[PDB]
């Protein structure tokens, strides 16, 4: 996350912060993710199509800092990993964005609610909240593009939706972007998400309920002006999250 | 696919 602020896990209980194992090496972060429902995070296809193997994934809920482990936190293994069968990356679009991972703790239950855990709940089929809605985003990501290291402790900042319309003027993104996506922004350009933040929430309050709106993508660089972060749009795909769930 | 340890190779950033 390039600006917004430190939180902590309690502010943004459906984070999961997903590691891989090595190989290696053994183990360093992956991508975010979000939990939908007692077994079940989600996140994007770009973060495993590499490593396609549920094996050597673990996901942390509860979970605060990058590197140590934070009080309250939970352990998981990834029983599936559900990869969108339609992903494809251009130059720097990601299209089919999504991915499943079925949780599974050891002993071996899902997840139990508790102040450093909760879900997220899913828009209804098509609501997405108007432009100009304020949004939040959540990861472990760079503070800087340039940056080499990662912040250990995780960031959230908030961002705007952008209207289709504008996020395809070729002044933006232009035909980079499908109905199947979503642009939020910082109207001054200067907050955003970045590496390592990809597979994380884009969370909107959207008729009563905080709700996974979006899923981060792609954008060209970070906090670059009349570049937005482009998220997978989650109302757009209840019926592949159904099926496989 | 690399041999890496790199953190989100295919985000916002980024090689590839
Ligand atoms: C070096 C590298 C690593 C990954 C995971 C992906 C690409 C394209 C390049």
């Amino acid at each position: 996350i390039i600006g917004g602020e430190f939180t902590t896990i309690e502010n943004q209980p459906w984070f999961a912060a997903i590691y891989r194992r090595h190989r290696g090496g053994s183990v360093t972060y992956v991508c975010g993710g979000s939990l939908i429902s007692p077994c079940w995070v989600i996140s994007a296809t770009h973060c495993f199509i590499d490593y396609p193997k549920k094996e050597d994934y673990i996901v942390y809920l509860g979970r605060s800092r990058l590197n140590s482990n934070t009080q309250g936190e939970m352990k998981f293994e990834v029983e599936n990993l559900i990869l969108h069968k339609d992903y494809s990356a251009d130059t720097l679009a990601h299209h089919n964005d999504i991915a499943l991972l079925k949780i599974r703790s050891k002993e071996g239950r899902c997840a139990q609610p508790s102040r450093t855990i909760q879900t997220i709940a899913l828009p209804s089929m098509y609501n997405d909240p108007q432009f100009g809605t304020s949004c939040e985003i959540t990861g472990f990501g760079k503070e800087q593009s340039t940056d080499y290291l990662y912040p250990e402790q995780l960031k959230m900042t908030v961002v705007k939706l952008i209207s289709h319309r504008e996020c395809q003027q070729p002044h933006y993104y232009g035909s980079e972007v499908t109905t199947k996506m979503l642009c939020a922004a910082d109207p001054q350009w200067k907050t955003d998400s970045c590496q390592g933040d990809s597979g994380g929430p884009l969370v909107c309050s959207l008729q009563g309920r905080m709700t996974l709106t979006g899923i981060v993508s792609w954008g060209r660089g970070c906090a670059l002006k009349d570049k937005p972060g482009v998220y997978t749009r989650v109302s757009h795909f209840l019926p592949w999250i159904r099926s496989h769930t | 696919a690399c041999s890496r340890y790199e953190v989100d190779c295919r985000g916002r950033g980024s090689a590839c």
